[PDB]
């Protein structure tokens, strides 16, 4: 738990700094090993955000599917009259 | 290898290894405190994709829901008779 | 024919719920 002193944002990064703003965490992996799974962490979160684009995708596809539900709405509305 | 060197001061070689072993404890620190956190960020971004493909299942239900609709359709020319 | 009619009120039911799906599209 020491001070970074605006030299943890220096070495940690600028933006990152909010949270950790607003030290006592785990250091037990070897930094090697750290340094290895972040290149795939960072992978992986790069396939997050693929996956939120497929998950865009399967919206547009629910809104065309949405579409075809407008004319059983239109018809809905006629019931309500 | 500096310990054992001919004119080498053992007081300056040790105060090299403070140094060293603090410069270990940043770097993995710093990948460490950002593998976890930034992955959890993409870990919330993942919820939301769960989310949305939550989503766009329903979407397939509702399209499903129609062709159960079409056979109950079918059905009914069926109490027809 | 009771189910029959319980079968058309779960499908304005759907429908119903049509109105709820095309507002969280929007």
């Amino acid at each position: 738990l020491v001070v970074t002193r605006a030299e943890w944002e220096k070495e940690l990064g600028t933006d990152l700094v909010k949270f950790l703003i607003e030290i006592y965490d785990d250091f037990s992996k070897g930094p090697k090993e750290l340094e290895s799974i972040n290149a795939s962490m960072k992978s992986d979160i790069e396939n997050v955000r693929q996956e939120v684009s497929s998950y865009k995708e399967k919206w547009l596809r629910d809104a065309e599917i949405f579409g075809k539900i407008t004319s059983i709405f239109k018809e809905e509305l006629l019931k309500r009259d | 290898e500096q310990y054992c060197a001919p004119d080498t001061d053992i007081r300056g070689v040790d105060a090299q290894i403070k140094n060293y072993l603090d410069q270990i404890k940043m770097a993995r620190a710093k990948f460490g405190l950002e593998n976890k956190y930034s992955l959890k960020e993409r870990l919330s971004t993942l919820t939301k994709e769960l989310n949305h493909w939550r989503k766009e299942w329903d979407d397939i239900e509702m399209l499903m829901f129609g062709d159960d609709a079409h056979s109950m359709k079918k059905m009914i020319q069926k109490i027809d008779s």
